[PDB]
């Protein structure tokens, strides 16, 4: 298909999502709830762009890049005023109740939420009220769990239920008191629970084995190897 | 140590007879446990999960999602007073103050003897008849703060 | 430093006989009081569980409302 | 009028209502022309013919959306292999100010049963579910007794009066969350899941409950359909000279002399209803504001009282009709507290799916609490208007948030002076460290 982003013509696939088509072109659209291997939901609204139908249009409509098909004839815009300030408002709503504990966090320089907060360009805080706190759970010797860092993007339960097939983790909660985990305290019996460290964009599900003797990502000397 | 009575199992199975998917009867199974025992304990989630076949995470999420599925232990009479806007205009702060002066508690907590549990409710659907409340599936309308002690003395 | 831990004293009277003993270890840097920032504590702002600091006991943090609670 | 004559020509719903507010059972329903439209549908009407009559009768949505049910029923697939279709009745409200279905199910259950019979034969559905609430107990008892009586009378079962159309009706009493009223979240809650809504355009008419084509309709829509099929279509177009055909259960509530519920044709203005049907308000009240729909629509001032309560007429006034159950606000009630309570209900009765509603309705709650307690700060009114601009349709996953922030829109637009007077202290988001010079911008 042929789409037009930022007043520029691009040739992307027809049956795929607009978010993955824009990310395949090297463009930058922030996202929290979409995963390439888990499909697309509307748990966040971070991938918002402004869509136009005709070649020339004034108002348009704020749509989600992970809910819009990359069809022939779409004229979407990314770095306009309204979509950028809406994405800044969404990251502001995510920092409305987020604990001030980044240097004592196992993600740190490996955190997607930091990257998408800096990418949207939000530094000034206008929230002056109290935050939201949760208790913790013991999820075995591998997955350290702490719920304060969460942004309710539903990627963990989506992976753990639809993809991994595990029957342990899930959503228990309400409007704002939404919880992601286990109804009791115990080890996650699924054999794929270790992918929650990279599935979660926040520091909720973290590597306990890496939490012991911990170092940051930039201090890590990496290598490509085989298990 | 939780177990399910025979009447609970018959009611739950008859409810799953009404639906294509046995998952659809989870809310009614939790409601049956609520009608028999007053609240949903921790073992009831696993009991409903084992009877229905769905995992315990989904049953826990259903129990913790809906407002009138109580997981904390409540009293023998759940007072559910309206917290919405029509009864706000008609006046629910007066009856809330009357309840707080009679039961000497706060909303969301139970009395020390386990006699009443005070709770706000989204709406009752009785907006035209003034302020409304429910005690033990019994509705009351056209309420006044003076009639609250008279209304509260007819419950065990 | 987000905790104002590492600081620069006005002390400059240094100089060692060996290059090996110019590497200051943990016991050579940690002093017994608050320095240029006297009344700041990071862990009163952090959200993690701390001895003497439960959840919701930090600054601008509400008490953790239970998921199973009766409040709608 | 104080005394209203309920002839069936102008009041097709409540003309058979009893004076003592007692439920009309099967014998009394059949005495007052009962199951005649159902008989016509199940004997001499094709399902496509019934769909066409509903489409051309001008019946629209009565749950607040205002979408025509004929075009809703036209979205069913034409494949005959998908014969596992479902019909759902949105008996759930939990909306402040919405109380018409309580009357419609407490004293007219057989009308709803006949409506589901007609709509299930029109949609070729084999199962119907009345999604009620746990708060409605007498209505559930009356509906179950009406279902039992209809099953005893040879209806609502297998081969209904010798047709071969098999239909079974069930009542599902929900535990209660306000988000369960929306059709996709009602479908999700019916499947025993958490009541999170679903994305569009995978429609419920193509893939709804358990992947099967479903149609979700309000109580009043299914109460208006059997009168259409029993009295005719031209009669239904010849009861009100307005673009919205049919009658609506209107009525005012909130410190009124006679807060009630009356069936009136469309195009009737709110002023005549308030002064004659509601009888005016009580002593010492000046009627400073009103809201057309119960708690989901936005406020209107006294200058908009002359507007006829239609869909399009209130649409161009920066508003919407909603459930057409009006709510009155007097000068004795501060709108800061009122809008704070509305936002509190919307914040604590939303779901936890999508970000903007999730983390903006509590923010609006806290800002309105600060304005109520006199601790308002510079940067709150513009924050609220940016919030309500960013919580419109399309920005959120479902339509709970636009209906949540519409009262914020009207309270900001009209009664701005109260919110401006709610701000006393200056801006204070950060406190000093007394070792670091602050970055005070001027
Ligand atoms: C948050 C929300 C709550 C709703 N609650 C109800 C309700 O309680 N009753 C209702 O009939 N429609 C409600 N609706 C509207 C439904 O989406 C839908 O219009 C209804 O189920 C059927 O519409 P109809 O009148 O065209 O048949 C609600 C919509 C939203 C967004
Ligand atoms: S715990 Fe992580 S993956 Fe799960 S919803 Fe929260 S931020 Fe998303
Ligand atoms: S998960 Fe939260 S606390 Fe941890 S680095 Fe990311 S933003 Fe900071
Ligand atoms: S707007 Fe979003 S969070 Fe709010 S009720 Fe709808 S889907 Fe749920
Ligand atoms: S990435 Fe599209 S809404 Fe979350
Ligand atoms: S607003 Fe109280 S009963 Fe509806």
């Amino acid at each position: 298909a042929t789409i037009h982003v930022d007043g520029k013509e691009y040739e992307v696939n027809g049956a795929d999502n607009l978010l993955e088509a824009c990310l395949s072109l090297g463009l930058d659209i922030p996202y929290f709830c979409w995963h390439p291997a888990l499909g697309s939901v509307g748990a966040c609204r971070q991938c918002a762009v402004k869509q136009y139908q005709n070649a020339e249009d004034t108002r348009g409509r704020l749509v989600m890049s992970c809910m819009t098909p990359a069809s022939d004839g779409t004229f979407i815009s990314i770095d306009d005023e309204e979509a950028k300030q809406f994405r800044e408002s969404v990251v502001e709503w995510l920092m409305t109740n987020h604990p001030h504990d980044c240097p004592v966090c196992e993600e740190g320089g490996n955190c997607h939420l930091q990257d998408m907060t800096v990418m949207t360009g939000h530094s000034f805080r206008r929230y002056r009220f109290t935050k939201r706190t949760h208790r913790n759970q013991d999820l075995g010797p591998f997955i350290s769990h702490e719920m304060n860092r969460c942004i309710a993007c539903y990627r963990c339960v989506r992976y753990y239920k639809d993809y991994a097939g595990g029957t342990d983790l899930g959503v228990y909660g309400a409007h704002d008191n939404v919880y992601f985990g286990r109804p009791e305290d115990g080890t996650l019996e699924s054999e794929f629970s270790g992918n929650l460290v990279e599935i979660c964009p926040t520091g909720v599900f973290t590597d306990k084995t890496h939490s012991e003797r911990y170092n940051r990502k930039w201090d890590m000397q990496f290598a490509p190897s085989i298990c | 140590a939780f177990e399910l009575s025979a009447a609970e199992r018959e009611a739950i199975e008859h409810e799953m007879h009404h639906y294509e998917d046995p998952r659809a009867a989870s809310i009614e199974a939790l409601k049956i446990v609520q009608k028999q025992r007053g609240w949903v304990p921790d073992g009831a989630i696993h009991a409903i999960a084992d009877v229905l076949g769905i995992p315990a995470s989904d049953v826990e999420g259903v129990a913790t999602f809906y407002s009138q599925i109580f997981r904390q232990p409540v009293g023998r009479h759940v007072i559910r007073y309206c917290d919405s806007v029509v009864c706000h205009i008609n006046g629910y702060q007066g009856i809330q103050a009357a309840l707080e002066k009679k039961l000497n508690i706060k909303p969301g907590q139970t009395t020390f003897d386990g006699r009443f549990t005070l709770l706000p409710t989204c709406c009752l659907g009785n907006c035209d008849k003034g302020p409304n409340m429910m005690i033990d599936e019994d509705t009351h309308a056209h309420l006044t703060p003076e009639a609250i002690p008279e209304l509260l003395e007819r419950y065990k | 430093c987000p905790t104002t831990a590492i600081q620069l004293t006005p002390d400059f009277e240094m100089g060692e006989y060996k290059r090996q003993d110019l590497v200051y270890e943990k016991e050579d840097l940690l002093i017994s009081g608050p320095g240029k920032y006297p009344e700041y504590n990071f862990y009163r702002m952090a959200g993690m569980a701390i001895d003497g600091k439960d959840k919701g006991e930090a600054e601008n943090e509400a008490k953790p409302i239970d998921v199973k609670s009766l409040l709608p | 009028m104080k005394n209203i004559i309920r002839t069936p020509e102008t009041h097709p719903l409540t003309w058979r209502l009893r004076d003592d507010k007692q439920p009309v059972w099967l014998d009394e329903y059949r005495s007052k022309n009962g199951y005649e439209g159902a008989r016509k549908a199940l004997t001499g009407l094709s399902p496509d013919e019934i769909v066409n009559q509903v489409k051309d009768a001008g019946l629209k949505g009565r749950g607040g959306a205002g979408f025509s049910t004929g075009l809703k029923w036209s979205l069913m697939p034409k494949d005959e292999s998908m014969n596992i279709r479902y019909l759902l009745c949105n008996a759930d409200e939990m909306e402040p100010g919405t109380y018409k279905d309580r009357l419609l199910m407490e004293q007219l259950p057989h009308l709803l049963v006949e409506g589901m019979l007609i709509s299930a034969f029109a949609l070729k559905a084999y199962r119907g579910y009345i999604f009620l609430r746990g708060e409605y107990i007498e209505a559930a008892v009356n509906l179950r007794r009406a279902i039992a009586e209809a099953t005893e009378a040879g209806l609502l079962g297998k081969n209904i009066m010798g047709t071969g159309f098999d239909f079974e009706l069930f009542v599902h009493t929900g535990a209660g969350r306000y988000i369960c009223g929306e059709e996709t979240a009602l479908i999700n809650s019916l499947e025993g899941r958490r009541a999170n809504p679903r994305s569009k355009p995978p429609f419920p008419a193509t893939s709804g409950a358990w992947g099967k084509p479903t149609c979700v309709n309000n109580v009043e829509t299914l109460c208006n359909v059997p009168a259409i099929l029993a009295n005719g279509v031209e009669w239904y177009q010849n009861i009100s000279k307005s673009k919205d055909a049919g009658t609506k259960l209107m009525g005012f509530s909130g410190r009124v002399k006679n807060p009630g519920l009356w069936e009136l044709p469309f195009g009737t203005t709110a002023r005549e209803i308030l002064e004659d049907y509601a009888g005016g308000m009580r002593d010492g009240l000046k009627f400073k504001a009103w809201q057309p729909g119960g708690a989901g629509t936005d406020f209107l001032t006294e200058a908009h009282l002359d507007l006829p309560m239609e869909f399009e007429s209130i649409g161009k006034a920066g508003s919407r009709l909603g459930t057409a159950l009006a709510m009155a606000v007097d000068h004795e009630i501060n709108m800061v507290s009122l809008v704070r309570n509305l936002e509190e209900f919307f914040a604590r009765e939303s779901c936890g799916w999508c970000t903007p509603c999730r983390d903006g309705l509590p923010w609006s709650v806290k800002i309105l609490r600060a304005l109520e307690r006199g601790e308002g700060q510079p940067g709150d009114i513009e924050t609220l208007e940016q919030l309500c601009r960013f919580l419109g349709p399309g920005k959120t996953f479902c339509a709970h948030a636009p209906g949540a922030v519409e009262p914020l829109q009207s309270a900001i637009k009209y009664f701005r002076e109260e919110f401006e007077a709610g701000i006393k202290q200056p801006f204070s988001n950060t406190h000093l460290i007394n070792g670091i010079q602050p970055n005070l911008l001027k």
